[PDB]
RNA sequence: AUUCCCACUGUCCCUAUCUACUAUCUAGCGAGGCUGUCUGAUCAGGCAUUGCGUAAGCAGUAGAGUAGCCGUUACGAUCUGCUGAGA
């Protein structure tokens, strides 16, 4: 369970590339390595993890 | 190491609610063996588990 | 025994986070010449978040202890 | 505001003998200074045995 | 009408951290008979026999100040952290060490 | 006698400061000394600094 | 202006 | 409800500064003084969305008054000095 792009993507731990901050990153989940909601209004919002 | 169970009973044999109670923090060990209120009267009777004192505040 | 000059570290900081940040500023503060005792967090959250003393004297071997002084 | 009231103002320094009207000036308005520190130490050395005993 | 306090100071005393005359000396200046420093008329009257003290009172006179005066005298020469004024029978007090561990 | 003096001050502004310090805000439950248990080597230090045997 | 301060003394 | 008189105002001439909040990136997931109050009282501090220039201490025989006698215990605001000091 870790993010697909993140992943891909990958001193890093103690310090797709959308909006990244000026563009490196340090992911330490990918380093390292189904649910759904309502809201304001009534709908179906299913948010899915990308192993 | 988890006593919520052992501040419950001292809370409830001295009867002076979880915010009076006292436990030891030396005798972590030796309070987690006290699954029972008798052992928690024994605690308490040894020292180990104390009952503090109402605040001195004027009224 | 080392002064850290507290006043000089704190200017600008939010009134709200004052005695925190200043719990970040003394680990740094042993971090630049070399865990806190409790005693010396009770002597900066002495006067809560708001307020912190513009001084302070400390004495680390890193482990920082405050030291009782007239002044500082 | 009245400037002789307020004291960092040369009206009230002039007006209550602070200011001549100067270092020997000075030195006659701070005579007996020595004399009063003498003394007030003396009466906290004498209102404490304890404390001195715990000195020594 | 005589009313009589005991303080046993035997345990302080035998282990050299305790003077009863400085003692008996503190309460006799400070027992503020009719709200007046040293006004002992008679009614107040304090002796002290080596390892007792006793305070003979036919005025207004309780335990509680008794004890109250005992602390002020620990706390001045610093000792209220170490000697505790206890009672053992009625009006019947002494001092004695806190716990500690060998 | 006024060195004595300086040493008071310097001794009492170091108690007021250390009562101070012991001394918190809003007053809290208090841990009576009757029911805990201290060490010995503070007592001996202790002792030994007011100069007592 | 200022005169003699208790420093200076 | 409307119109004139006086006073006030960042409405404006004409904008400027500060505080809070917000916005941004990262790890993971993811569509000095004063009022009120409290530390038993001083001292020193906390709180009340800045709440709204002579230190602590000691002394004077000067000091509104509280408290002993028909020259005299004691407490004592305020004032004066250490003190353009203290921070």
């Amino acid at each position: 369970r870790v993010s697909f792009k993140n992943t891909r993507e990958t001193q890093v731990l103690d310090h797709f590339n959308s909006s990244i901050g000026r563009k490196a990153r340090w992911p330490a989940k990918s380093v390292k390595f189904r649910r759904r909601t309502y809201r304001a209004h009534g709908r179906i919002n299913k948010y899915e993890s990308s192993p | 190491a988890n006593l919520r169970t052992q501040k419950r009973l001292a809370a409830s044999v001295v009867g002076v609610g979880k915010r009076k109670v006292w436990l030891d923090p030396n005798e972590t060990s030796e309070i987690a063996q006290a699954n029972s209120r008798n052992a928690i009267r024994k605690l308490v009777k040894n020292g180990t588990i104390v009952k503090k004192a109402v605040t001195v505040h004027s009224k | 025994e080392y002064t850290i000059n507290l006043h000089k570290r704190l200017h600008g900081v939010s009134f709200k986070k004052r005695a925190p940040r200043a719990v970040k500023e003394i680990k740094k503060f042993a971090k630049l010449h070399m865990r806190l005792a409790p005693e010396l967090n009770q002597a900066i959250w002495k006067r809560g978040v708001k307020g912190v003393e513009y001084r302070l004297r400390l004495r680390i071997s890193s482990y920082v202890e405050p030291v009782l002084v007239a002044s500082a | 505001r009245n400037p002789r009231k307020l004291k960092w103002t040369k009206a009230f320094r002039k007006a209550a003998g602070k200011e001549l009207a100067e270092r020997a000036f000075y030195k006659n308005r701070m005579r007996g200074n020595k004399e009063k520190d003498f003394l007030r130490d003396k009466k906290l050395v004498e209102s404490n045995p304890e404390l001195l005993r715990i000195r020594e | 009408i005589a009313k009589t306090f005991t303080v046993d100071v035997s345990s302080p005393t035998e282990n050299g951290v305790f003077d009863p005359a400085s003692y008996a000396k503190y309460l006799i200046d400070h027992i503020k008979v009719e709200g007046a420093v040293g006004n002992l008329g008679n009614a107040v009257t304090v002796t002290e026999d080596g390892t007792v003290v006793t305070v003979v009172s036919t005025a207004k006179f309780s335990g509680k100040y008794l004890k109250y005066l005992t602390k002020k005298y620990l706390k001045k020469n610093q000792l209220r952290d170490w000697i505790r004024f206890v009672s053992t029978k009625t009006n019947e007090y002494r001092l004695a060490f806190y716990q500690v561990t060998p | 006698i006024k060195e004595k003096a300086a040493w008071i001050r310097n001794r009492q502004k170091t108690m007021i400061a250390e009562a101070r310090n012991r001394k918190s805000l809003k007053n809290k439950a208090i841990m009576p000394r009757s029911k805990l248990t201290k060490s010995f080597g503070k007592m001996e230090e202790h002792m030994s600094t007011l100069g007592h045997d | 202006f200022m005169g003699t301060l208790k420093k200076d003394l």
